[PDB]
């Protein structure tokens, strides 16, 4: 299913690697404008061994950076899927991640879904034909256990691809207690950077299909309400004043294009 | 000093401000880190594949120590111009990353890619972003890649939907339309493969022969820097002025051992000056602070030049129980330094004083200095006396509720008033 | 400092500022002029008389009571009530008192020369002239103190202003309830007041974001590839260096230029006002001032001036004929 | 003119003539706030002359030191000179009063 | 206004303006410090009453 | 911008926004001595009244 | 647009430049320095030997 | 005047100028940054082979 939400005050980071403290600094860079249009997506995947069939994946743009935010179990969202075009006729990505390790591939894939038939690899692309780049290493997330499901990890990625040095600025923030995007200020740190080389406007998900349970289905659409505990932000050109704490993180942040007042 | 400062053999009284003092460096330290795996560019130069400019091969540079002079056997080199970042101490440098970018071109198009250059492969093969950072090299290879009957190895686009964004690929084999004509993979007429021949002859001349590019892009950013030049490390020193040279950022400061938390992702400080203040050692990963020498304004208290030679230096807001009592040859810039600060020392909440003693007495002030301080030639037999400024001759009235004071004679008493009126008009 | 401020500790940037000729002594020559400018301003408006008062060891004025603007000898800065209310008010941002977060970065050479007077003879000069004002009225304003009773000088102060002695000898209770009165409830309004000191606090906020400007203006690349000496003479060639050193340089000296412009007119503005300050010392403080609305609102009585950080407070005295009735004139 | 070429030399023409014409708008910029400095001393002047010279001035301390009496200006180069004269109490005795 | 009055309407020429660093916030507390104060000397002058 | 190339057109459009910037300059401080000027005569004139 | 072609040497090919001065530029072809246009040259030491 | 005459490899034929560092403009050659005249370049392949 999908349903709307407002992403209120989130999603910023740290556009650069200089250490500040009690600095008003500004700058203006892909950031999430506050408070806008967050949009909800569930795989509903339930029913899909008495025929069915999932039917429910959408080709999210990518305009701009994707701004990603999750709450699963342990690894039940794995990697994405970036490129244009789908066929051979033009690149796509593979960032995908198992265990301790990631792999993302700049290789001409052509696919259809988003399985990987695990819960190994397969079905998710059929073309290693003219590969590029090649990456390994540690994983962007780290699992911590609270031990229960009330401290719901919240996972806050950040993608962009500006000249290549690819974006995955992320946080772990284990204080929710249920409500979706609770209200407050948190920042945001990059893991890896390195260029790719390619015109990325598609973006698509990986979700553990093998093995999946809460996934209701409705017909809700245009500005309706749905549970899919999984979120997708776009990214514009913004300038935004951040201050600095006196420790050196981030308080608040104000933006520059949303209100008079801001 | 004084006398040079304002061109003139004659000074009258006051306190005159010359220059600063600055604790010169001891030693010069750098912490270049501590790599040795030279990484391979003879591999990226010295090849035979060289890939086609519409699929140009970016090759990644890792932890190693890169040597920008030993390249310069490795290629002709028939033009070796560089943007932002010099070639002649390039390898005083540290980058966070290095990429290097190898193709073929055409002779007339070898100066043809460059940051915001417009034209055929400038604008629908290989950008170069107007930031661009970095520098490219390019040699004919006439003598390696010419075909008798055609060198039809390599490719390059002519069309394209639109422009081109800088530092990507559209390796792609479709099909132009051209038009609002439909084809489909035809490649008729109307509908024209976006990759052409580009064969090569040895019978073309200059500005046809293939040209073998490779282009080095840098991001001198300052960040974690790990590709670095061949630059021996020395050991840290605190608590002492030096000249460091960290990661290519040199300076002139004091370091010490700082209690800022620079996040893993994080490698140099800012204050609101946009200057570095704190450091993060690469061979150590301890934070390092830096703050500049202790230095400070010189102001040179003297009375009139025909009243006496002997002057007094008051140091501007500094403490005279560090630096200013701290003097070696070569270590302050002021080399008239042979002031004993020792002899007549006068603490004043305007930086200490320096050739003269505090007098208990109170007169009028004659030379000012700062906070109820003024400095006087005095007899004691003559020296320059600092003391705390007289406000006025010591007074009290005789209040009475039921008394009370009347002149009986008076005193006409003529002052004057100077003012200016008018200034010298003048035209230009 | 424009070596300092402009080239840090550069010697291949010294040399090429050096050339272009005497274009920061002329600046340095502009700023001690402002600094010289200030010390005459302060010591021409507080200054104004020869000898240093005492009030008595007794405090009888005729039911009068100055306590709140007489200096008390417990504070240990030995500041009236109010005076040292001002100080409070005023947060001053930098003296120039050997600091050895905002004044402590700047090593940019831009240093505050604390003032000639400090606020512990300035204080002394107000009490002085508040002794002279109290016990011999404007006298001392003219040649020596004449010691004459407080109710006197207030019945003279009246004649001044056509009421005659009568009416202050008639009602020198009720005068000096509501002197009293007045005293209390103006320490009382400068401090519950939002923001009265105004004059002062922009003072100081103004020399404070022209400094804070100054500094911000060290990374502008001004068309460079960076705005760091030490980076660019570490990454470049000295000829491609000379011009891009040479081009961040001027555009440097032009931002230095607007601050040193900005602060010529800025002191000739607080030259106007500390001229102002002196003549209104000099009429409303050492004496009675017949200009109408000058020493502050309605018929003027006399002022007490307080010490003030970068600046001078007035405590203007007046008549105001309150309660009216109408009547048949011929 | 001599040594270089026009193609190079316009741009160091250039460079000389925007230095030059900074320089000189700094001392045009110095010359108008001394100029108003002048102009408000030169009020302060005219004030002067119109209370001190020509008549009694009631405003103490304005006119020289002391209660004022007349004042004689005199002519100085680039500016004038008064010559106040004042009446000074001078020696005093105490009394007793009611 | 720095931005139009230096570089209309370009996007690029914005960009260039803006590493001048705080060399036109100082331009406009400049000219509002001038018209408040022209506000404040005809209310000073004429609101005496 | 539609004659020349960034790498010149940048060094270009820089002299003439240096240029432009020190002409608003010049009118900013002259602006703030005539301003200085009419405050001297509006407390003359507030005085007066 | 006009568009001017002749032969000249190697050495002096960077001689056809506007305010340059020597044999040719100077007594056979000089460009103005407001010369707006720009000036093509490559070697035809193939057909012209 | 005074005229010095050397030969050198065409990669490093620009490195002798004021202010270039490497092999020669550092170890072999060095011109200061305030050297006033110029250098004559050519390639002598045909002779120096
Ligand atoms: C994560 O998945 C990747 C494939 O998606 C696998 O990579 C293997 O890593 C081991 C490590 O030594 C290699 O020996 C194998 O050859 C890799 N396989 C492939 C297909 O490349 C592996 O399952 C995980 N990656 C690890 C463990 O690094
Ligand atoms: C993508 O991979 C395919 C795999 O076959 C390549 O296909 C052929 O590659 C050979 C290389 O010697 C060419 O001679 C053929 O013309 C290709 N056949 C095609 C394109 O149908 C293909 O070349 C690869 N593409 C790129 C850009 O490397
Ligand atoms: C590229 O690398 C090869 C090594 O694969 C080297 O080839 C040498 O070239 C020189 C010059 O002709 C010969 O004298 C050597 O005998 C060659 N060695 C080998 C092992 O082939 C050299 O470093 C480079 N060659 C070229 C032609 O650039
Ligand atoms: C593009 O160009 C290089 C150099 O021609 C290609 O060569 C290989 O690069 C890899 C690194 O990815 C090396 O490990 C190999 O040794 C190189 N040679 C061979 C024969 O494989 C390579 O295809 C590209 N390099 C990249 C993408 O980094
Ligand atoms: C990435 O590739 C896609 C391929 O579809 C581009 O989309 C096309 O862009 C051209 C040029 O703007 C236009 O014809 C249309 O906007 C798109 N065509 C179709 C058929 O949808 C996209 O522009 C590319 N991205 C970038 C940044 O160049
Ligand atoms: C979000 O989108 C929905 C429909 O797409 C719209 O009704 C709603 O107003 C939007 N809200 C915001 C904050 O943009
Ligand atoms: C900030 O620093 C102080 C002292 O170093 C410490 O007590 C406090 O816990 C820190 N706050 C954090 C880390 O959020
Ligand atoms: C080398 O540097 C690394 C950090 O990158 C660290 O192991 C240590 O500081 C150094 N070790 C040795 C053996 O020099
Ligand atoms: C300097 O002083 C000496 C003695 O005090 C005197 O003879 C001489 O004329 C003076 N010179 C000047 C220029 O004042
Ligand atoms: C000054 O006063 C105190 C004691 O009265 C002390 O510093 C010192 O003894 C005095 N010095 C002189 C010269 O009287
Ligand atoms: C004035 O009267 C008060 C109150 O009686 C007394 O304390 C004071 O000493 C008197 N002053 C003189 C000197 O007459
Ligand atoms: C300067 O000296 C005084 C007197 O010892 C001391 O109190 C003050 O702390 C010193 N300054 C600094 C910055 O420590």
């Amino acid at each position: 299913t999908q349903s709307y939400t407002n992403s209120f005050t989130r999603g910023v980071y740290y556009p650069d690697k200089v250490f500040r403290s009690s600095v008003l600094h500004s700058t203006q860079d892909l950031f999430l404008p506050f408070f806008s249009n967050v949009t909800w997506f569930h795989a509903i995947h339930v029913s899909g061994t008495n025929g069915t069939k999932r039917f429910d994946n959408p080709v999210l743009p990518f305009n701009d950076g994707v701004y990603f935010a999750s709450t699963e179990k342990s690894n039940i969202i794995r990697g994405w899927i970036f490129g244009t075009t789908l066929d051979s006729k033009t690149q796509s990505l593979l960032i995908v991640n198992n265990a301790t390790n990631v792999v993302i591939k700049v290789c001409e894939f052509q696919f259809c879904n988003d399985p990987f038939l695990d819960v190994s690899e397969l079905r998710v692309y059929s073309s290693a034909n003219n590969c590029t780049f090649e990456y390994v290493s540690q994983p962007f997330l780290m699992d911590l256990e609270g031990k229960q499901g009330n401290f719901k990890n919240l996972r806050e990625f950040v993608f962009k691809n500006i000249d290549g040095y690819f974006k995955i600025y992320s946080k772990h923030t284990p204080v929710n207690l249920g409500r979706d995007l609770p209200q407050g200020f948190s920042a945001l740190e990059p893991l890896v950077d390195l260029p790719i080389g390619i015109n990325i406007t598609r973006f698509q998900t990986l979700l553990a299909l093998h093995r999946s349970y809460l996934t209701p289905g409705d017909s809700s659409s245009s500005w309706t309400a749905g549970a899919a505990a999984y979120y997708v932000g776009y990214l514009q050109p913004r300038t935004f004043l951040l201050k600095y704490n006196e420790n050196g993180t981030i308080t608040d942040a104000v933006d520059c294009a949303l209100d008079p007042l801001s | 000093e004084t006398k040079c400062t304002l061109k003139s053999f004659t000074v009258e009284k006051g306190i005159y401000q010359t220059s600063n003092f600055r604790v010169q460096p001891t030693e010069s330290i750098v912490r270049f880190p501590n790599i040795t795996n030279l990484c391979p560019f003879h591999e990226v130069f010295n090849a035979t594949r060289f890939a086609s400019v519409y699929a140009w091969n970016r090759t990644r540079i890792s932890n190693c120590v890169a040597d920008y002079s030993v390249l310069y056997n490795f290629a002709p080199f028939f033009a070796f111009k560089c943007y932002g970042v010099s070639p002649t101490k390039l390898n005083d440098l540290c980058f966070t990353n290095v990429y290097a970018d190898s193709f073929v071109i055409r002779g007339n198009e070898v100066s043809q890619i460059a940051p915001g250059q417009t034209g055929n492969i400038a604008d629908y093969n290989y950008k170069l972003p107007d930031d661009f950072t970095g520098c490219v090299i390019a040699w004919n290879s006439n003598k390696l890649d010419s075909k008798v009957s055609g060198n039809y190895n390599y490719l390059y686009r002519l069309f394209r939907k639109s422009k081109l964004k800088p530092f990507e690929r559209d390796i792609s084999t479709e099909i132009y339309q051209a038009g609002n004509k439909p084809c489909n993979g035809v490649a008729g007429f109307n509908c024209y493969f976006p990759l052409q021949s580009y064969g090569f002859r040895p019978t073309y001349g200059v500005g046809h022969q293939p040209y073998r590019v490779v282009v080095l892009s840098f991001e001198l950013l300052h960040a974690p820097a790990t590709v670095c030049g061949p630059k021996k490390s020395t050991n840290l020193v605190k608590n002492k002025c030096v000249n460091f040279n960290f990661n290519g950022l040199t300076g002139t400061g004091v370091l010490t051992e700082s209690n800022k938390k620079f996040l893993p992702f994080q490698q140099f400080g800012r204050d609101i000056a946009d200057t570095t203040d704190a450091v993060r050692d690469p061979q150590t990963l301890e934070i390092l602070d830096i703050t500049p020498c202790s230095f400070g304004g010189v102001s040179v208290i003297t009375p009139g030049t025909n009243t006496s030679n002997q002057v007094a230096v008051l140091y501007q807001d500094v403490n005279c129980t560090e630096v200013p009592v701290a003097i070696h040859a070569d270590q302050l810039t002021p080399t008239w330094r042979v002031y004993s600060t020792g002899s007549n020392v006068f603490q004043t909440r305007a930086g200490c004083l320096i050739g003269a003693e505090y007098v208990n007495n109170s007169y009028e002030c004659d030379i000012p200095i700062g906070a109820g301080i003024c400095a006087s030639y005095q007899t004691q037999s003559q020296s320059i006396i600092a003391y705390t400024m007289s406000l006025g001759a010591e007074n009290s009235v005789a209040y009475s509720n039921n008394s009370i004071a009347i002149p009986t004679n008076f005193t006409i008493s003529v002052t004057t008033e100077i003012l200016p009126v008018s200034m010298t008009k003048t035209s230009v | 400092d424009c070596t300092m401020y402009i080239c840090g500790d550069s010697t291949e940037c010294s040399n090429l500022l050096l050339q272009y000729g005497s274009f920061c002594t002329q600046l340095k020559r502009a700023l001690t002029g402002i600094a010289v400018e200030q010390d005459k301003n302060t010591q021409e408006v507080f200054a104004q008389v020869k000898q240093i008062y005492k009030t008595p060891p007794i405090k009888y004025f005729g039911g009068f009571n100055f306590s709140q603007i007489l200096p008390d000898p417990s504070k240990p800065s030995k500041r009236s009530p109010i005076e040292d209310l001002l100080f409070n008010k005023v947060t001053l941002a930098d003296a120039g008192f050997i600091k050895q977060l905002i004044c402590a970065q700047k090593f940019n050479g831009l240093t505050v020369l604390p003032p000639l007077l400090t606020d512990e003879m300035i204080a002394q000069y107000t009490s002085a002239l508040l002794a002279g004002t109290i016990t011999s009225g404007w006298t001392f304003g003219a040649g020596p103190a004449l010691q004459i009773p407080f109710p006197m000088q207030m019945a003279y102060r009246f004649n001044g202003i056509g009421v005659t002695q009568n009416v202050l000898y008639e009602n020198q209770k009720l005068i000096a309830n509501q002197f009293n009165s007045a005293i209390g409830k103006i320490q009382d309004s400068l401090s519950s007041t939002p923001s009265a000191l105004g004059k002062l606090q922009d003072v100081v906020n103004h020399n404070a974001q022209a400094l804070n400007t100054l500094v911000k203006q060290l990374s502008s690349k001004f068309g460079a590839i960076s705005s760091v000496l030490n980076d660019i003479l570490s990454r470049l060639d000295p000829p491609e260096a000379e011009v891009q050193i040479d081009r961040l340089i001027t555009g440097r000296l032009q931002s230095l230029q607007t601050y040193v412009t900005q602060q010529l007119i800025r002191a000739a503005e607080i030259r106007a006002s500390a001229n102002l300050a002196a003549t209104k010392m000099s009429e409303c403080v050492l004496g009675q001032s017949k200009r109408v609305d000058f020493c502050g609102k309605g018929y003027h009585l006399m002022s007490f001036p307080q010490s003030a950080p970068h600046g001078v407070v007035f405590l203007h005295v007046t008549y105001v004929p309150a309660q009216e009735k109408n009547f048949t004139t011929a």
